C-alpha cells in the first residue's frame, strides 16, 4: 500500500469527531486476511448462519 | 449489515436509500443499548 | 463496530448521478443512430439497385423436422468384438442356451 | 403518338416532386439526414434540432430501358420555418445517379415526411 493511498478495499475507524475515516491498520488487516485467504482459502468450520 | 454508499444520490429508489440509511444506527446502538454480548455489527458497503 | 469500504472508489467520482447518466446516454444515443444511419442506406440500396437483386442474395434457412429412430443396438466391427470377451470363448457356450 | 416505341435512345421525363415538410425532432433524426449525401446545407453548423424542413424537388430522369433509369438527378432547395411562418433557403438537395432503378430522394422524404398539397378541399361539393 502506498503512502496516502488508500486501497480499493478497506476498513474504516470513527473519530472521537465522529466521522468514519480509512485507518491503515484496520486495511491492512482486512487486506492481509483477504491475501492470507487467496493463497490457503478460509474454513468456516463449525460456524452457524 | 448490507449498507450502501449512495443515499438517494441516484434517481427514484423509492424508500431504499431511507431503509439503508437508517442500518447505519446500529454502529452506536451497539455501545448505548444492551445487547453488545449477543450481536456485533459488521457494516458492508457494497459497491458496483 | 467494523465498517468495510467495499466501494471500489466510486466515492471518489464526482456528480456520480449525472455522470452515470451520462455514459447511458452516449452509448443509447451511437446504437440508435448507428442503426437508424444502416437501416437507410440499406433502403437507399433496395431503391437504387432494385430489390430483385437482392432478393437473390439471402440465403435459405433449413428447419430440422423429426425422424423417429428404432434405435437398434449398435454392431461393432468383429474386430473389436472379439477384444471384448476372451478368445477362448469362441463355441464354448452352447447358445441354444 | 399511339404504337410501340423502343426509343429510349432518345426518351426523358422531368417531373416536379411535391413538397415535402419534416419535423425535426430529435439528435438521431438531424444525424440520418446527414448520413445522405444529398442533404447539403449552407453552414453545416446550422442548428437542425427543433427546427421544420421543406424539400422542393425536382427529379430529372433519362430512360434507357424497359424499367430501369439511365440516369436520376434530383435537386431542390432546401428551407426552414421562421417564427413569422415563413420559409427561406437552408441548403440543396443534390442528387445525381447512373444506372439508376427507383429515386432514394423521393423514396426516403415520403417514408419520413408528409406531403403538403397545394389542395384543399370543400365539406361537400358545391353544386353550381
Amino acid at each position: 500500500i502506498p503512502r496516502e493511498t488508500i486501497p480499493f478495499l478497506h476498513l474504516r475507524k470513527k473519530t472521537p469527531a465522529g466521522d468514519w475515516k480509512y485507518d491503515r491498520q484496520l486495511s491492512s488487516l482486512f487486506l492481509d486476511g483477504l491475501e492470507k485467504a487467496a493463497f490457503n482459502g478460509v474454513t468456516f468450520k463449525d460456524k452457524y448462519v | 449489515l448490507p449498507m450502501s454508499p449512495n443515499h438517494g444520490t441516484f434517481g427514484g429508489d423509492g424508500m431504499y436509500s431511507e431503509s439503508k440509511l437508517s442500518l447505519e444506527t446500529l454502529f452506536n446502538r451497539w455501545h448505548s443499548e444492551s445487547w453488545a454480548n449477543q450481536l456485533t455489527v459488521c457494516g458492508a458497503i457494497i459497491g458496483w | 463496530p467494523v465498517m468495510a469500504d467495499l466501494n471500489g472508489g466510486l466515492q471518489f467520482v464526482p456528480e456520480l448521478k449525472e455522470f452515470t447518466a451520462k455514459l447511458r446516454k452516449e452509448l443509447v444515443e451511437t446504437s440508435e443512430v448507428r442503426k437508424a444511419v444502416s437501416i437507410e442506406t440499406a433502403l437507399e440500396h433496395k431503391v437504387v439497385n432494385g430489390n430483385s437483386a437482392d432478393a437473390a442474395y439471402a440465403q435459405v434457412e433449413i428447419q430440422p423436422r423429426a425422424n423417429i429412430q428404432l434405435d437398434f443396438p449398435e454392431l461393432k466391427p468383429y474386430k473389436q468384438v472379439k477384444q471384448i470377451a476372451p478368445a477362448e470363448l469362441e463355441g464354448l457356450l452352447d447358445l441354444e442356451r | 403518338y399511339r404504337g410501340n416505341y423502343t426509343d429510349f435512345e432518345n426518351t426523358f421525363q422531368k417531373t416536379v416532386e411535391p413538397v415535402y415538410q419534416m419535423h425535426i425532432k430529435t439528435s438521431k433524426d438531424i444525424a440520418v439526414l446527414r448520413s445522405k449525401e444529398w442533404f447539403q446545407l449552407d453552414d453545416e453548423d446550422f442548428d437542425l434540432l427543433n427546427k421544420t424542413l421543406t424539400f422542393e424537388t425536382e427529379t430529372e430522369v433519362t430512360f434507357k430501358n424497359a424499367n430501369i433509369f439511365s440516369s436520376v438527378k434530383c435537386f431542390g432547395p432546401i428551407k426552414v420555418e421562421l417564427p413569422t411562418k415563413e420559409t427561406v433557403e437552408i441548403g440543396i438537395v443534390d442528387y445525381e445517379a447512373g444506372a439508376s432503378h427507383g429515386n432514394p430522394v423521393v423514396d426516403f422524404l415520403k417514408r419520413n415526411g408528409s406531403t403538403l398539397e397545394q389542395k384543399v378541399n370543400l365539406e361537400n361539393p358545391i353544386p353550381i
